[PDB]
């Protein structure tokens, strides 16, 4: 009923601009104090701007003075955040967030009551490439044995993010995908395993399907023993 | 700037445990410290306000106290929905501020991992450069030393790792290594191995194999 709806998040190079939107719905926009809090892959909470119920006062972490500017329209009942001077350092997902009233008394400085769902910003001279695929096969010191592990490497994408499943979904027992990490090249790199019985082999095939939108990249690398 | 210190960085605990966070203030914020919890993917979710004033809808085994500087989170009895991070959040003055978050785990016995290592795909060998892969799988606690080691070199600034949240079934932590190598580098060598020191392990576990086919 009560939400906060956001948008305008994206990828941009270093140096540009972006607008961030949240709009609002199920209760008095104009009579709330607002605020805008950010948090980087991995890392907390950090709150960036704030501004008025009438939009008369506007305060701005020291990270992005001079670079960001908050405003509100009342008919709109719309939170915006202008982000100019954009730097790899402000890539996180960005939320809007309303302060909460005590009582009815409307106090800008409060606990945050409701929050949007988040809009991602990616400051990278980075350009959109699809992933090169890569087999993490089975192996051995003996013929036979108990539990194998076998996976796949997925290297050299951007951006975030990539989906990986194991034979069309067929596969799901003992799969981690790992968190991706972000290499010196400015590409992403993750992989996926999956721990399979050692008699599987040579008779299961196993393929990593591999899919990356941002790129219309799809992959399947079917993975054997060498 | 009004900073948050939380304490601790994160507790393992079961269900139906007593837990306990505090958040520490550099200055004093009379009562304008609130408690969120966050889950991974979702927004933060507001707990208490006012240090001690529940939020509506709250289950009541989440109980705030404190006043000035020392403030202090309670959940009197873990419930499997509570593992999640949880920050507290200074209201008294401008800009805004957080503490660094504290992580409620789930509380398991002890697993040594397996240990496994995957040398680069003739593949990617064709592009220029080769990725060594070592998987510690199904581990608990989270703490772990991956060394990576050619030719009994021992490497640095070559590698990352990755870890996964605790498992839905097992509560265990997998974690992945990724050296990097340039391919004229990778045949210039043999052997290459994985030292994985856990508190599991009575010894470190090393894997390795030696490049040609062997």
């Amino acid at each position: 009923q009560v939400q906060l709806v956001e948008s305008g998040g994206g990828v941009v190079q270093p140096g540009r601009s972006l607008r961030l939107s949240c709009a609002a719905s199920g209760f008095p926009f104009s009579s709330y104090g607002m605020h805008w809090v950010r948090q980087a892959p991995g890392k907390g909470l950090e709150w960036v701007a704030g501004v008025s119920y009438d939009g008369s006062y506007k305060y701005y972490a020291d990270s992005v003075k001079g670079r960001f500017t908050i405003s509100r329209d009342s008919s709109k009942s719309t939170l915006y955040l202008q982000m100019n001077s954009l730097r790899p350092e402000d890539t996180a997902v960005y939320y809007c967030a309303r302060p909460s009233a005590i009582f009815g008394i409307y106090i800008i400085l409060n606990g945050l009551d409701v929050w949007g769902q988040g809009t991602t910003v990616t400051v990278s001279s980075a350009s959109t490439k699809g992933p090169s695929v890569f087999p993490l096969a089975p192996s051995s010191k003996s013929t036979s044995g108990g539990t194998a592990a076998l996976g796949c490497l997925v290297k050299d994408y951007f951006p975030e993010p990539v989906t990986v499943s194991w034979n069309s979904g067929a596969l799901t027992s003992g799969v981690h995908t790992f968190p991706a990490v972000l290499q010196s090249s400015g590409l992403y790199s993750l992989s996926s395993v999956v721990t399979v019985p050692s008699s599987s082999l040579g008779t299961q095939t196993y393929i990593c399907n591999v899919n990356h939108k941002p790129s219309n990249t799809k992959v399947d690398k079917k993975v054997e023993p060498k | 700037e009004i900073v948050l210190t939380q304490s601790p960085s994160s507790v393992s605990a079961s269900v139906g445990d007593r837990v306990t966070i505090t958040c520490r203030a550099t200055q004093g914020i009379s009562s304008w410290l609130a408690w969120y919890q966050q889950k991974p993917g979702k927004p933060p979710k507001l707990l208490i306000f006012g240090a001690s004033s529940l939020q509506s809808g709250v289950p009541s085994r989440f109980s705030g106290s404190g006043s000035g500087t020392d403030f202090t989170l309670t959940i009197s009895s873990l419930q499997p929905e509570d593992f999640a991070t949880y920050f507290c959040q200074q209201a008294h003055s401008f800009p805004l501020t957080f503490g660094g978050g504290t992580k409620v785990e789930i509380k398991r016995t002890v697993a040594a991992p397996s240990v496994f290592i995957f040398p680069p795909s003739d593949e990617q060998l064709k592009s220029g450069t080769a990725s060594v892969v070592c998987l510690l799988n199904n581990f608990y606690p989270r703490e772990a030393k991956v060394q990576w080691k050619v030719d009994n070199a021992l490497q640095s600034g070559n590698s990352q790792e990755s870890v996964t949240e605790q498992d839905s079934k097992d509560s265990t932590y997998s974690l992945s290594s990724t050296l990097t190598l340039s391919k004229a580098d990778y045949e210039k060598h043999k052997v290459y191995a994985c030292e994985v020191t856990h508190q599991g392990l009575s010894s470190p576990v090393t894997k390795s194999f030696n490049r040609g086919e062997c």
